């Protein structure tokens, strides 16, 4: 469960994030492709090649979609019911990957926000991830 | 894929009793059943709304039975399993775009349906050597992945 | 999230069980540590031979906690709570390790209830091994 | 490994520029603090209550000094990373009962600190090429498990 601490600690993380959101769901997205090849499988449909405007575009929603959650961090399942509804009952992503989507945005975040991404705000957002995936994955089955 | 060779006819020796067409239905259904969000690659296969709408379409049973064969036909190779499986790695890769990680939650299926189906036989032992041999099967249908 | 089919259907399989909870628990563990020999790990103070008293004795402590969330299963989160202290606090065994003994439960049960593990039952199951897990793992930080 | 030349000169080229003292007192800090159950091999180290105090204990520093000296000393033996870490597997698993998937969380973590310290030169493929060596030396380290 996340505590004040945590909340405390991701808004604030989030916040200096500001307007870069988008920017750093696309990268994220593509340290995922290129580190975990089997992720690849859910976007047949896609470009994905180097700065494609797919990637930009969904990086731009995965981001978006973050902002509101960390904005209703104390009433997530509310907040993102919908998103879990849509991987559920029509995307079907296996549980396993957003793991390693919630490890590329770490890395694409210490990447950016060096001075703010200390060990109790790492911690923080690694937390934070996992809800959100638990989240997103809570209506499998 | 570390079989002993004890290990190795424990394997055989129990795979010789399989119906595979049988097992084979059984253990695609239940993975359908047990793990919904594997549908995503059937719905060309009609009703799978309920247990007995999977467990009872032909379509997924003569799919099983068509996973099973090519699984057995892997056990005759067990020294080989990546060069054994890799046009249907490329395949399942390339074309099919399945994740996988499907492979493995098939595996672990299938490991309970043994287990269902020959009790007290499917000793402990003897479900370790399956264990190694459906993460090598795995592990050999995932290598062409790009 | 249970549903009352799956609470029907776990209730049913464990009601079969019944006085065997403690040998199919033993039995459990046994195959754990044999198709996943990095759990041995957490048991360096067992003997862990075939037949060991040591494991025939965590075996029925481990079958007991699962015939108490059975007889709980509406309040889960409260009745394992003493135990989700004790693995979070003192033992901090990794999460993976969850999914390894609850698949061994599954296969053990299998292997012993022919008639009651129906695909129905054996998704309602695994669906409730994976709750319990979560309750057992949801104080770890 | 199956690392590819640009992805080996990738990584060997970034490795000379790492502060191996700094950063391992920094990737075993992070793990104790982000995964706290990895503490239990450590109550000998002293307080570990807080962030402040795990990243600041001097035994946590120089264990995580030596982890990545052996990690670093492993980076010349890429063709071969399961005979380089094979007495150390094996210590890992009978002398001090440290579940592999420890190794898996020290991996990501390191990665984690890369990026921090390496900012833009650590790039997505640069990311990749390091995902390959720890989940490699990851493996190594839990091959003598039985
Ligand atoms: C951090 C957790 C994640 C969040 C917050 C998230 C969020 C979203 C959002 C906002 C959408 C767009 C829905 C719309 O168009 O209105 C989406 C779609 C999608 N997501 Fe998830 N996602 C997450 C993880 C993942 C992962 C791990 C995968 C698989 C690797 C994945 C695969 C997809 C796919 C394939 C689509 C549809 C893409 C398209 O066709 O445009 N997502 N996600
Ligand atoms: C033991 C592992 C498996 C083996 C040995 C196996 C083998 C096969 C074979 C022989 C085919 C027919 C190939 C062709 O049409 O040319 C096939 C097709 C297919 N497989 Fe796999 N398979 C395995 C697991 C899986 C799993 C776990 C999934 C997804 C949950 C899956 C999804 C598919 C799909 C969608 C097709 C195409 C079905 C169609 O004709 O529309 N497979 N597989
Ligand atoms: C289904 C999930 C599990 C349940 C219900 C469960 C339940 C229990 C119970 C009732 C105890 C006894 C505590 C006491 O003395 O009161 C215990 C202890 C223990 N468990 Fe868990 N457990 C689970 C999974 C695991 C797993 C996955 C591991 C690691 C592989 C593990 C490792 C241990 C260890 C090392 C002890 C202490 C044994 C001893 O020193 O006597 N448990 N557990
Ligand atoms: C990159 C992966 C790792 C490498 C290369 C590594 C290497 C080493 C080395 C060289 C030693 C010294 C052994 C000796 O004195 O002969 C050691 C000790 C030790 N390592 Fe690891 N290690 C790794 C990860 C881990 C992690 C993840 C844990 C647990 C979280 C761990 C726990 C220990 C412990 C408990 C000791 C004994 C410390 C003591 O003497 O008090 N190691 N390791």
């Amino acid at each position: 469960v996340l505590s004040p601490a945590d909340k405390t600690n991701v808004k604030a993380a989030w916040g200096k994030v500001g307007a870069h959101a988008g920017e750093y769901g696309a990268e994220a997205l593509e340290r995922m492709f290129l580190s975990f090849p089997t992720t690849k499988t859910y976007f047949p449909h896609f470009d994905l090649s180097h700065g494609s405007a797919q990637v930009k575009g969904h990086g731009k929603k995965v981001a978006d979609a973050l902002t509101n959650a960390v904005a209703h961090v104390d009433d997530m399942p509310n907040a993102l019911s919908a998103l879990s509804d849509l991987h559920a009952h029509k995307l079907r992503v296996d549980p396993v990957n957003f793991k390693l989507l919630s490890h590329c945005l770490l890395v694409t975040l210490a990447a950016h926000l060096p001075a703010e991404f200390t060990p109790a705000v790492h911690a923080s957002l690694d937390k934070f991830l996992a809800s959100v995936s638990t989240v997103l994955t809570s209506k499998y089955r | 894929m570390h079989l002993t060779p004890e290990e190795k006819s424990a394997v055989t020796a129990l795979w010789g009793k399989v119906n595979v067409d049988e097992v084979g239905g059984e253990a695609l259904g239940r993975l359908l059943v047990v793990y919904p969000w594997t549908q995503r690659f059937f719905e060309s296969f009609g009703d799978l709304s309920t247990p007995d709408a999977v467990m009872g379409n032909p379509k997924v049973k003569a799919h099983g039975k068509k996973v099973l064969g090519a699984f057995s036909d892997g056990l005759a190779h067990l020294d080989n399993l990546k060069g054994t499986f890799a046009t249907l790695s490329e395949l399942h890769c390339d074309k099919l775009h399945v994740d996988p990680e499907n492979f493995r939650l098939l595996g672990n299926v299938l490991v309970c349906v043994l287990a269902h189906h020959f009790g007290k036989e499917f000793t402990p032992p003897v479900q370790a050597a399956y264990q190694k041999v459906v993460a090598g099967v795995a592990n050999a249908l995932a290598h062409k992945y790009h």
